[PDB]
């Protein structure tokens, strides 16, 4: 629902990427696949691991707080 | 949800073959989605 | 048929069963849990009475 | 060889670009 | 594209598929 | 299990230095037996593979729709073009010793479900309990602690 | 010196690429392995959580906290918790760390791993700082606030080794080959129509000569000049994670030597 | 030829000749007479039916 | 439970994780998988039935089955296929791995056995080491076709004193059939050595093949493109087989077999030729199977698969059958839609030209969906009606 | 539920040695190690620099259960030639070895300067 | 799809044209000014039609357009296709994909499966974990299993994109090795990484929910909530 | 100990088969017109081809004192002396199978792990040969 803070198969810490993920994609107008070399991930693993990600937590959000400070 | 919303059901006493996939059922009923019970053929899914 | 000729019983345990090609043929590897709740009456005899003293 | 890819993301760019 | 009465291929068919589902929905049958 | 009938439990779970790797250092998540795929034919579980580690390596989700005109020999070449053997195939390592395997392991991303049958939720164990007040014979469940 | 010879191809940050060389396939793969698994390191073992008013579980918040790499360059200073007097955690053998985040804006607030701050006497070492690797300064992404949403909990981060769990390991993907040619016949390649046409030639088949293709098998050869490519989570410096692989399987053995002159001894 | 039936001969006959080591070219202390009678009381201990009469 | 071997009696070693486990081999009697599959445990309570249960009902003394007077138990799956692997002529092993193999069989006597090949370097092979788990005074000989005293196939069996002499071990010599190396050690060494057996076994070809590895992939099921050729002429040739047929009968010079109507006749010489095409596309694609083929080796070995699921991954799914005919017409005389009325051709009726690799067109995946619907409602309605006939 | 505590892979339990030989009845000089709270990291090492001793007739290692991180360890050597010292010697060399690797690496990557 | 007699062309054609579909595809990118273009839109021209079984009895249908419509070297890698030999159309296929039903569609090339594995495939489906709504917080229902990490397939359907899939997916892509490893995968087992596991692979939420109510069954005979006592309890 | 047969063949004929390591050699006596061999040769370690003139020996052991396998075998020490440091492939086997072709001819059948010889001649030269373990050794 967030993205993982690691690569499951490896261990690479992608969680670091997923907000610049996403800025190569709607500024730079990059294809996923250069956006995913430009960040590091250069094995299938750590690729699949943001490539495949569904943002959940951003519809979880649109919900109000039921408890609000 | 989606295939519990989509679900039918056909009761069965008659000499017919209602369990099998007919001709019919192209594009009608999916060819493979049908409980592997009692209840194959008679439950489908549209 | 539901009381007499079959019936649910105690000393009894059911899991999923997974292979294990490190166990003998007539081997079952049991979990501890399910060791632990099944138990066998050992009537106690001086070739092991200090067995199961510790056991106790 | 058909491309195996359901790219509709440049696919929807390219159909705004001739929009 | 260019011609607006060319024939269609197989890929363009899912954009009326698009529209169908635009429209119907998957639980069209239980709402009609 | 899979998206093609490939269901299974986990026999074992093994830690990342002693699961096979490539010469990448990339270790499977999943090991599965090839004795589930020549009975049940499910070749798509391949060909699934197959595409979804050029969709992996290309950054484009695969197309895995049923009677298009895909074809094994263009994920092949899709797959040879990245570096790779075209067939999926990978030159792995034992993790025990380091020794490169005789055989070479089909290797790839595939989707996997998590079904909701749990071994917690089925494993059940009774030495003595609650009876039937009818019968005096021991109760039907597992959530009652039955027989 | 004599014995295994170490030629580092390349050198990065996070990345060490080394042939390694003179040496045999048992002592190669047990380093390879020790890294991944053996070497201590410093992540978050305990989550405390005092107001959670995310989307998500606190023990989804827990256990993506575990996964953060923390700074671990002093870890030997740092004693095992089971190994410590105290009755949880103090500054001898834990780092505490706490997390506050509020979503004042109107927008979602990202809640980072820079956003943690240590509230224990680290005592002047070098453990307890969260990586930072990106450009942006952020760190992993931890959560994400609304308004009016708070995230307070306090983390106490304890060494270990990713043997206990893979959130304790500093090594990520080791590349690991050898004999790149073939020429030990260690794996007998699987073929259509040519094995040499349809099976790619790896990038370290630059550092070996090719066959001849009319020499007899040299059944005398051994597996060595391994090809090796270290990566670093960020956790310990790459050169780090190599040097306490060799400490640590070191220390195996010599513990191994102990045991044997402490029941020699007897 | 081939039916189901109890004893595997050929399996006790292997077993001799590697047991003993017959070599096949040593000549064997066997006389015919003893091999016939051998193999008759052999057929007379084959019991199944410990009945002393004539039906049994 | 449906037998007697469907509920022995095991031996008790308490693990650490929530799962009942089990060897390999005794999953043939239990006709148990590892899907989920939950089995029942029963602990007896005093020494009478504790007694009773490990002279009576205990795995070593149910190996071999009353009834079919063979052994249910044998060596199954990845052992099969790595023991069929490891004793082929060409697996040498190298010291190193040799003696752990050695380690690894827990009765060996302590003593390493001379390699095969002494120079210029020590190699055993694999026949040499598996025979270190068969116990000594074990013969075994079983000719297969075109076996002698030399094997140039290495087909058949000979062990002698327990050693291999010659034979791949296969399905045949130690999986659960008769005259096989689990039967002939079971009646002259005994129940419990038999499990040591089975045991050893498992345990030293488990080992080579964890260090051998044994995969399979989607290029184990591509013909390459002669063969792919080749196949589509036969299919070809058969369809126009099929057409002459069919020209014959629409001209009504198509004599009637004795006892069935013309409709009959036609409809059986249709169906023979279609299953006759489908059996030589799938042998043409089994003969340019190589020997390193995956799924070859697996149907070597006995342990998965057959000779059909390689000719229909591979060459051709073939006629689709419903109540024993082909696809009948469901529509007013036709099939489909998409055909045109009264036509009878292969692809109208339920003949499915394409294999699974080269992916089902979609009338073919109906009509392969109508059969797999009837093989289900079949398996389903045979099992209820046998549970009632075996109460 | 049932699953074992993790640092039961690499802790001495209460009553636990790392180390425990046995005398080995089928050969004679031979004996079992159990190496307790080890796996296949310390036995490959341990066996492979055994089999490069000349005197050493014999060296395997197997872990019976992935459960349990155990190793045994069967070494037979010469007549006259203690196991144990074929042992002290294996780890003394592996030791040695270790040791110039790190040395080695520490002074190639000194020698690197792009990091 | 309605199959016309298109004297232009001298053969016959879908009546549904490239302009059509421009237009469907500028009211999609709209959805997401000119004239709305919608489904119905295509129904009240003439280029879709309602067919039910008994209606289909008497209509010839083309299963491609691109194939079975205009008069007629191949590729051996592609699967072996008829072109029926036959030009008196009334009607195509919109596409054959969508025979399948919903549990089918999330198949991945169910066309190279035999038919009992999509089956049972169509059957397991509803069993695996995802998000089934993103309002579970805020309900309260019996049970209910979400994954942490749900990953849309790397190979997908065109036609789960109209089933929300990618949005709300039901699994993770694992890698995944065919391998006789260990000898503990046999008989349906898999081995799994445990290291994988840590990193929350497959790791899920569970939640079960609890009703209890006060009922009143008379005057004296009623519930309470309150924190039992030993003493008077 | 002592040789129980030696001869010198050429090899007539290599079939592959279906193996990539072992290889069946058909060899005829240069001596004898009516003694010859059908023998499994690992290739990789010991490359045959065709009109290849090898010594071809069977020894029952490979020391050079006489005899006085029940015995651990061990990795070869440095110096040890045998019968192997002439020669240049060694096997060693048992004898499964003696088998008289004819009145005057008689063929023994080795098995070396699975590679399979027989040797064929009369028994003025093979009578040596019985059932026991032997070694092949082999040199070029
Ligand atoms: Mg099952
Ligand atoms: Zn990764
Ligand atoms: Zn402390």
């Amino acid at each position: 629902m967030i993205v993982p803070v690691r690569c499951f198969s490896c261990g690479k810490v992608v969680g670091d990427k997923w907000e610049s993920y996403l800025n190569l994609l709607q500024e730079d107008e990059l294809d996923e696949g250069t956006a995913l070399s430009r960040l590091g991930l250069k094995r299938y693993c750590c690729r699949r691991m943001i490539l495949t990600h569904v943002d959940l937590i951003e519809k979880f959000l649109r919900y109000n707080p039921l408890e609000k400070r | 949800t989606l295939s519990h919303l989509r679900r039918t059901n056909t009761p069965i006493g008659k000499l017919a073959k209602p369990r099998q996939l007919h001709n019919t059922h192209w594009g009608l009923v999916c060819p493979a989605e049908t409980p592997e019970g009692q209840a194959c053929g008679l439950v489908k899914n549209l | 048929r539901g009381n007499l000729m079959g019936k649910r019983v105690d000393f009894s345990a059911r899991t999923v069963i997974s292979g294990d090609p490190n166990l003998e043929l007539d081997q079952v590897g049991v979990p501890k849990s399910i060791a632990k709740t099944l138990t066998y009456p050992e009537v106690v005899t001086p070739y092991n009475i200090d067995r199961l003293t510790q056991l106790v | 060889n058909a491309s195996p890819f359901i790219k509709r993301d440049r696919m929807r760019r390219n159909f705004l670009r001739m929009r | 594209f260019e011609d607006e009465s060319a024939p269609i291929t197989a890929e363009d068919s899912w954009a009326v598929i698009s529209a169908f589902f635009r429209e119907k929905g998957l639980v069209s049958q239980q709402l009609d | 299990a899979s998206r093609h009938g490939q269901k299974g439990t986990i026999g074992i779970t093994y830690r990342r230095e002693d699961m096979p790797f490539t010469a990448e250092g990339i270790v499977p998540d999943l090991i599965i037996n090839p004795h589930a795929i020549p009975s049940r034919m499910t070749v798509a579980h391949l060909i699934e593979c197959l595409l979804s580690k050029v969709a992996a390596l290309s950054g484009n989700e695969g197309d895995a729709s049923p009677f298009t005109d895909i074809t094994v020999e263009g994920i092949s070449k899709l797959l040879r073009e990245h570096g790779y053997q075209s067939r999926g195939f990978e030159v792995m390592y034992n993790g025990h010793t380091g020794k490169k395997l005789m055989a070479q392991i089909f290797f790839g991303p595939t989707y996997y479900q998590r079904l909701r049958h749990m071994v917690d939720d089925k494993i059940h164990a009774r030495a003595r309990g609650p009876m039937q007040v009818l019968t005096r014979q021991p109760v039907e469940g597992r959530s009652r602690d039955g027989g | 010196s004599e014995g295994p010879q170490v030629k580092i191809r390349e050198a990065s940050k996070d990345n060490v690429d080394f042939i390694l060389s003179n040496v045999d396939l048992a002592m190669a793969n047990s380093l390879r392995r020790v890294m991944i698994a053996e070497i201590p390191t410093l992540a978050i073992d305990s989550v405390e959580v005092e107001t959670n008013t995310t989307v998500l579980a606190d023990e989804f918040i827990a256990h993506r906290l575990g996964l953060i790499p923390l700074q671990s360059m002093d870890i030997e200073q740092l004693e095992y918790s089971r190994d410590c007097f105290c009755e949880d955690h103090c500054d001898k053998c834990s780092v505490v760390l706490t997390l506050q985040a509020f979503g004042e804006s109107e927008s979602t607030t990202n809640v980072y791993s820079k956003d943690l701050v240590i509230v224990s006497n680290l005592m002047g070492r070098n453990i307890g700082h969260p990586i930072i690797q990106d450009k942006e300064g952020n760190g992993v992404l931890i959560c994400k606030l609304r308004k009016g949403q708070e995230l307070k909990l306090t983390c106490v981060a304890k060494k270990g080794i990713a043997k206990e769990h893979a959130k304790w390991g500093p090594a990520a993907a080791i590349e690991f080959e050898y004999d790149p040619w073939n020429k030990l016949k260690h794996t007998d390649y699987w073929y259509e129509q040519d094995s040499a046409k349809e099976w790619p030639q790896s990038k370290n088949c630059e550092y070996e000569d090719p066959p001849n293709e009319g020499d007899p098998f040299d059944y005398k050869a051994q597996a060595d000049t391994f090809y090796m490519n270290v990566e670093s989570v960020g956790s310990i410096p790459v050169d780090q994670v190599v040097v306490r692989g060799i400490d640590t399987l070191q220390k195996k053995v010599a513990s191994i030597l102990l045991a044997l002159t402490q029941m020699d001894q007897d | 030829a081939n039916w189901p039936l109890p004893v595997n001969i050929r399996r006790i006959i292997q077993n001799a000749q590697q047991t003993f080591h017959i070599d096949h070219t040593k000549p064997s202390d066997l006389t015919i007479k003893d091999i016939v009678l051998g193999v008759k009381d052999l057929q007379e201990n084959l019991l199944v039916l410990r009945g002393k009469n004539e039906i049994i | 439970s449906l037998h007697k071997m469907s509920m022995m009696a095991h031996r008790v070693k308490v693990i650490p994780y929530s799962t009942f486990r089990l060897n390999l081999s005794v999953t043939s009697p239990y006709n148990a998988d590892f899907d989920g599959d939950e089995m029942n445990l029963h602990v007896p309570q005093s020494e009478e039935t504790r007694a009773e249960l490990s002279q009576l009902c205990a795995v070593p003394l149910q190996i071999v089955s009353p009834q079919s007077n063979k052994p249910c138990m044998g060596i199954v799956q990845d052992t099969l296929c790595g023991i069929r692997k490891l004793t082929l002529r060409d697996t040498f092993i190298e010291l190193d791995q040799v003696l752990n193999m050695l380690y690894w069989v827990p009765d060996w006597d302590g003593v390493i056995p001379t390699p095969a090949i002494i120079k210029p370097k020590p190699l055993w092979s694999g026949k040499q080491i598996l025979s270190v788990a068969i116990p000594n005074g074990i013969h075994l000989q079983r000719f297969d076709e075109g076996t002698t005293l030399l094997s140039p196939k290495d087909n058949g069996m000979l062990i002698i004193d327990g050693q291999i002499i010659f034979g791949v071990v296969e399905k045949k010599t130690v999986g659960s059939s008769n005259g096989g190396l689990i039967h002939v050690v079971t009646r002259e060494k005994g129940p419990q050595v038999c499990a040591k057996l089975f045991g050893n076994i498992q345990k030293v070809v488990n080992f080579w093949l964890l260090h051998n590895g044994f995969s399979t992939g989607i290029g184990d099921t591509i013909a390459d493109g002669p063969t792919m050729r080749e196949i589509t002429e036969t299919i070809a040739e058969a369809k126009k087989k099929v057409l002459d047929v069919t020209k014959e009968a629409q001209a009504n010079l198509l004599t009637a077999k004795h006892g069935m109507t013309l409709r009959e006749s036609f409809e059986d010489n249709v169906v023979r030729f279609l299953n006759e095409a489908r059996d030589k596309a799938g042998r043409l694609a089994e003969v340019n199977l190589k020997d390193l083929n995956n799924v070859k080796q697996m149907v070597m070995a006995g342990s998965k698969g057959s000779f059909i699921n390689i000719a229909q991954m591979s060459a051709c799914v073939g006629q689709q059958s419903v109540e024993g005919k082909r696809i009948a017409f469901g529509f007013v005389d036709r099939t489909l839609p998409h055909f045109s009325k009264d036509d009878y051709s292969p692809e109208s009726k339920g003949f499915v030209e394409n294999s699974y690799l080269r992916g089902l067109t979609p009338q073919e995946f109906f009509f392969h969906a109508m059969g797999g619907r009837e093989g289900l409602i079949d398996t389903a309605v045979k099992t209820a009606e046998t549970g009632y006939i075996q109460r | 539920m049932n699953a074992p505590d993790r640092f039961e892979l690499f802790l001495l339990g209460e009553g636990e040695s790392k180390l425990k030989i046995d005398p080995d009845t089928k050969a004679p000089n031979a004996v079992v190690i159990t190496f307790e709270k080890e796996d296949h990291t310390l036995g490959n090492l341990i066996r492979a620099e055994l089999l490069n001793d000349r005197k050493v007739l014999f060296a395997a290692y197997k872990v019976e259960h992935p459960f349990f991180a155990r190793f045994k360890l069967r070494i037979q050597t010469t007549e006259g030639y203690d196991p144990k010292d074929a042992l002290k010697n294996a780890c003394n060399s592996i030791i040695n070895k270790l040791g110039a690797l790190k040395t080695n690496f520490e002074t190639e990557w000194n020698l690197q300067t792009l990091a | 799809f309605i199959v016309e007699d298109d004297e232009s062309l001298g053969h016959k054609e879908l009546k549904v044209r490239k302009g059509h579909i421009a237009k469907l595809m500028a009211t999609e990118y709209q959805d997401i000014d000119v004239e709305e273009y919608t489904w119905s839109s295509l129904l009240n021209e003439g280029l879709v039609e309602y067919i039910d079984a008994e209606e289909e009895e008497s209509i010839l249908i083309a299963m491609q357009p691109e194939d079975l419509e205009p008069a007629e070297d191949v590729d051996p890698a592609k699967r072996i296709r008829v072109s029926h030999h036959a030009t008196t159309f009334t009607h195509c296929e919109i596409h054959p994909s969508m025979i399948l039903g919903v549990a089918a569609s999330i198949i991945p090339f169910p066309d190279h499966n035999q038919s009992p594995r999509n089956t049972y495939q169509s059957a397991m489906g509803k069993q695996a974990m995802g998000v089934f709504l993103t309002n579970y917080n805020v309900r309260m229902d019996t049970m209910a299993n979400i994954l942490y990490y749900p990953q849309k397939p790397l190979g997908t359907t065109r036609a789960m994109e109209y089933l929300k899939f990618r949005e709300l997916p039901a699994g993770q892509n694992a890698i995944v090795a065919i391998a006789c490893y260990s000898g503990y995968n046999q008989e349906d087992s898999m081995i799994m990484n445990q290291s994988s596991i840590d990193r929350g692979l497959f790791r899920s939420l569970f939640f079960r929910s609890y009703m209890d109510q006060e009922k009143k069954y008379g005057m004296s005979i009623t519930e309470t909530f309150e924190k039992p006592q030993r003493t008077n309890t | 100990s002592n040789t129980l047969f030696d001869d010198i063949f050429q090899v007539s004929e290599v079939d592959p088969g279906r193996y990539n390591k072992v290889c069946r050699i058909e060899a005829a006596s240069t001596t004898q017109d009516q003694c010859k061999l059908t023998l499994d040769i690992n290739v990789e370690l010991f490359p045959v081809a065709a009109q290849d003139s090898l010594t071809v020996t069977i020894a029952s052991s490979l020391n050079l004192e006489d005899t006085p396998a029940t015995r651990s075998w061990r990795p070869p020490q440095a110096g040890d002396r045998s019968l192997a440091d002439d020669y240049d492939y060694v096997m060693y086997g048992t004898a499964y199978k003696f088998e008289e072709v004819s009145k005057d001819l008689i063929a023994v059948y080795y098995s070396f792990g699975g590679l399979l010889m027989r040797l064929e001649g009369n028994y003025r030269n093979l009578n040596n040969l019985k059932q026991e373990n032997a070694y092949l050794l082999i040199r070029r």
